[PDB]
């Protein structure tokens, strides 16, 4: 009962690393790609400052 | 045709591009970001919709 116990506690509690690394990986992915965007967006102003004249 | 001070169409017409080219601009920048293509219904109707039931 007690092995029984604990395999079932590891499909609830228990984490699935290869899962867990694949999302981390996504979300590392993910912030660089919002890193990219936000520097190039952080460049619009200077496209309105360069029209004043 | 004349050569006038008070209008400026081809100013209008710059500004009318340059302002589709940045809409167009912003909304790449916000599909990258995301990461989704379909970000609000208005980029896919029927597709927001399969994607949420998906």
């Amino acid at each position: 009962i007690n092995e029984n116990v604990n395999a079932s506690k590891s499909r609830i509690k228990d984490t699935d690393f290869a899962k867990e690394t694949t999302a981390l990986t996504k979300s590392q992915i993910l912030s660089q790609a919002s890193s990219s965007v936000l520097a190039q967006a952080k460049q619009a102003p200077n496209a309105a400052l360069s029209l004043l004249g | 045709m004349a050569v006038n001070v008070n209008t400026n169409v081809a100013a209008m017409t710059a500004q009318r591009y340059l302002t589709g080219a940045t809409n167009a601009q912003q909304t790449s920048m916000e599909r990258l970001s995301s990461g989704f293509k379909i970000n609000s219904a208005k980029d896919d109707a029927a597709g927001l919709q399969i994607s949420n039931r998906l």
